[PDB]
């Protein structure tokens, strides 16, 4: 999911 | 052990004072369902990426798993983009400031379908705000407790919770240091805390709002606040 | 008015006072039940329960201050929220569980019977598992009672005059926070721990309202879909919602 | 209303 990835950026 | 639960009061103020996200701009063109939803979804996506990056600051945050963080904010990304508005449109009366360069009224809610409904609850809740003489200091704090509260009960646990008996004693920290009695402070912590359950009620009823406009593939919506919007089922 | 003049103990005495009974439901161990029966019990309580809530509305406090109109419509927005935390009060005592009636115990296996029913089960059971955790006493659950009657629809209300109706709400609301308040120090809480319970309490309203609004959208559901029956009055009240 | 009847009687 892409919250997961912004979360990790 | 979280560094959050060793904060004082003063540096969880300021903590989450730095954190604050900007005030973004909608569109520079001086409305149809179309066009409105579609400055405002588009405003929202842009709003919701400085969000996760407020939040990843916010104390007590970054100490949970990856996983609860996506819940967290899946649950309460609404409810924080609504006070966010709420307090911006605090100062003008009748008014939603979705943007400086969009301040709009009740009116053009009825441009939208089902959406001055919404509208109304979220003038009223400022108009509320604006009666408390609600100080930024107290939003932040608000914000926050949103944050970490609203996904909470549908999951560590006890984590979240000092971290929420944290950001309490901030809040009767700065009605103290406003000066107000003893019986002032409970009374206006419970004033604050019970505006949250209407936030609760405007970002169901938003959230709703979005579904069908999804379904009625009015205006495109970012895969990102699709997936948001996706997590409440 | 009368209400704005209680001491803490009489606004507790005033509450529990005013509390309605628990009611049966119609369930038989031996009879076969289907999703549109289990559903069916659970509506034909719901019903019985509004016509004691409305008796019980009229004894709280401040309320019958409020003109008609506005007592309607405080009952219309937190009618649902008022018989979820009844239920969660109930079931308190059994992990695990929902008490919807004495008769009428609940797994959340037994609550996949109605199409998606699951969810709200599981929320109404976290609920009852956060006041277990907290320890909810009785004297703290009929303040909250009557706090979500009188906050819910405040905010959702003409003239300068229909703004000192929402003035009372308020007051009233701020007393029934000093009870609350009083509660905790007679219990030997310290003021720290004081105003840490008072949020813990307030932020739990928030989940039932979520519940509530969950609650509303699975029950305008079922309406359309016309297999499970609907009493007029619990129409009605779905219909102020939309 | 039913409600506003009942909360009359
Ligand atoms: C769905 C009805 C409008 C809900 O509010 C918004 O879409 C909105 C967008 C940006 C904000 O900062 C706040 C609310
Ligand atoms: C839409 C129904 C959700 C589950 O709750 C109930 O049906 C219910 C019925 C009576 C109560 O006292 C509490 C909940």
């Amino acid at each position: 999911k892409i919250l997961h990835r912004l979360l990790q950026e | 052990n979280s560094l959050a639960l060793s904060l004082t009061a003063d540096q969880m103020v300021s903590a989450l004072l730095d954190a604050e996200p900007p005030i973004l701009y909608s569109e520079y063109d001086p409305f149809s369902e179309a066009s409105m939803m579609g400055l405002l979804t588009n405003l929202a996506d842009r709003e919701l990426v400085h969000m996760i990056n407020w939040a990843k600051r916010v104390p007590g945050f970054v100490d949970l798993t990856l996983h609860d963080q996506v819940h967290l904010l899946e649950c309460a990304w609404l409810e924080i983009l609504m006070i966010g508005l709420v307090w911006r449109s605090m100062e003008h009366p009748g008014k939603l400031l979705f943007a400086p360069n969009l301040l709009l009224d009740r009116n053009q809610g009825k441009c939208v379908e089902g959406m001055v409904e919404i509208f109304d609850m979220l003038l009223a809740t400022s108009s509320r705000f604006r009666m408390m003489n609600l100080q930024g200091e107290e939003f932040v704090c608000l914000k926050s407790i949103i944050l970490l509260n609203s996904g909470v009960y549908t999951f560590e646990k006890d984590h979240i919770h000092r971290v929420l008996d944290k950001i309490t004693d901030t809040l009767i920290h700065l009605m103290a240091k406003a000066g107000l009695t003893l019986q002032q402070q409970h009374q206006r912590l419970a004033q604050l805390l019970l505006i949250l359950s209407h936030i609760r009620h405007m970002s169901n009823k938003g959230m709703e709002h979005l579904y069908s406009m999804k379904c009625k593939n009015v205006v495109p919506l970012s895969d990102l606040l699709l997936e948001m919007l996706d997590a409440h089922r």
